[PDB]
């Protein structure tokens, strides 16, 4: 088969700054090469065809170069709308083979978490178990740490964490946090804490609440 | 108006096999080819096969021998049939219509390869702490624990509150996913305006609609 070797892998690009995307095919083509952007929870989108040719409603940021064995895809001024996943096709010969794509994100100002705290409801109590859950929403840069403390003591069995995508608008990132227990455990204690360390502050951000308190 | 969209069985057995219909419209399966591109969770791309309008098939070798592509020009329905399957076959499984590109996808369905049972989910409302410091605003919550398999449809008032939304990806644990979603508005909005998670799970034909109501008297 024909192999299509896609390159970079990953990619983090300053708002504005250009992107540019490779696609080599072990075998001349000629000029039957497609470039795709998929965003998540969708199909990939087409934006060029033949090669060269912007597919209309596509804005003209996008370009695609190539003819052979070497296509080049170019973002000149990228936008926050710009975060997903692209890919690259080769459609002369069977069996069709994608490139193995590129994830594209989007460096931005530094954002510090908005942190929420939000004990078991009722109704989980009921059944037997118990979720504490901690919400660290629109922050930049991606990474952060998430500290579980039950009476002071740090937790770390039984903690399940999220990340959304990129934010296609701001460009931000969201993440939850569950600390999942017994309600005999949860039921055990009084104090429980969710602390972020994040690049944007020194002292970790801290959310807490007491069990009988409230 | 061209559309595609797949129908699928979502939960698949190991060593079972595996039927999705793609169904079309806005052209002629006589004319078009429709492809057929899986998506395992998190990875790249992989073209199955194809199609052509006069009907010729042509599957990708790696598959070639547990693949197999129909259809009926009529009814505007393509077919895809999957032997031997397995756990490194859960995949978002879509069809697509070449013409100068895989201009035009269907959304995809999700199959699950794997052998545990399916169960509904439970759906919790996450009100905010008491105390807090209900101020500028406010954020309430909606957890959605042991279900399976993927994947689950969260939204707020019916979609309406869409803004200020992050649903997180389900995580797996113990054979059963987990997933939340929180909601920010203004102080003024809630709990004056009423607030509620709207979640479906289709492979248990569990649809819940949980109120965000106050932990206290307000």
């Amino acid at each position: 088969e024909t192999t299509v070797t896609q390159s970079p892998a990953s990619l983090s690009v300053a708002t504005g700054e250009k992107v540019t995307i490779r696609c080599i095919t072990s075998t001349d083509i000629d000029d039957d090469m497609t470039w795709y952007q998929q965003k998540p929870g969708e199909p990939p989108k087409l934006l060029i065809s033949e090669a060269t040719t912007l597919r209309p409603g596509v804005p003209s940021r996008f370009s695609a170069s190539g003819y052979g064995t070497d296509f080049v895809f170019t973002i000149e001024n990228t936008l926050s709308e710009d975060v997903a996943d692209y890919y690259c096709l080769q459609s002369d010969n069977m069996p069709y083979t994608f490139g193995g794509g590129t994830k594209l994100e989007i460096k931005r100002a530094d954002a510090a978490p908005t942190v929420s705290i939000f004990p078991p409801s009722s109704e989980q109590l009921t059944s037997g178990g118990a979720s504490v859950v901690c919400f660290l929403n629109n922050f930049y840069p991606k990474d952060i740490n998430v500290k579980w403390k039950i009476d002071g003591s740090e937790r770390q069995n039984g903690v399940l964490n999220s990340w959304t995508d990129q934010d296609s608008k701001d460009s931000t990132y969201s993440m939850s946090s569950t600390l999942t227990l017994t309600k005999d455990e949860y039921e055990r204690h009084n104090s429980y804490t969710c602390e972020a360390t994040h690049k944007t502050s020194t002292s970790p951000i801290v959310k807490s609440f007491n069990r009988n308190e409230c | 108006q061209v559309q595609l969209k797949e129908s699928g069985p979502g939960l698949v057995a190991p060593s079972q096999s595996l039927s999705i219909t793609c169904t079309v419209s806005g052209f002629s399966l006589s004319r078009y080819s429709v492809h057929w591109v899986r998506q395992p969770p998190g990875k790249g791309l992989e073209w199955l096969g194809m199609i052509w309008g006069g009907g010729s098939t042509d599957y990708n070798s790696a598959l070639k021998s547990r693949l197999s592509i129909s259809k009926d020009n009529s009814k505007s329905q393509v077919f895809l049939k999957m032997n031997s399957l397995q756990t490194d076959d859960t995949a978002m499984y879509y069809c697509a219509r070449n013409y100068r590109g895989f201009a035009y996808w269907g959304q995809g369905t999700l199959v699950t390869v794997s052998a545990a049972k399916t169960t509904a989910p439970s759906v919790y409302p996450l009100a905010p702490v008491c105390g807090d410091t209900t101020g500028s605003s406010v954020t309430l919550g909606c957890l959605v624990k042991g279900y399976f398999p993927e994947p689950v449809t969260l939204t707020w008032n019916s979609g309406s509150l869409s803004s200020g939304v992050h649903t997180f990806p389900a995580v797996l644990q113990s054979d059963l996913y987990t997933l939340s979603s929180s909601v920010t508005v203004t102080s003024s909005t809630w709990p004056s305006q009423s607030i509620t998670c709207n979640v479906a799970h289709p492979a248990s034909s569990t649809k819940v609609d949980k109120k965000i109501e106050p932990r206290g008297p307000t």
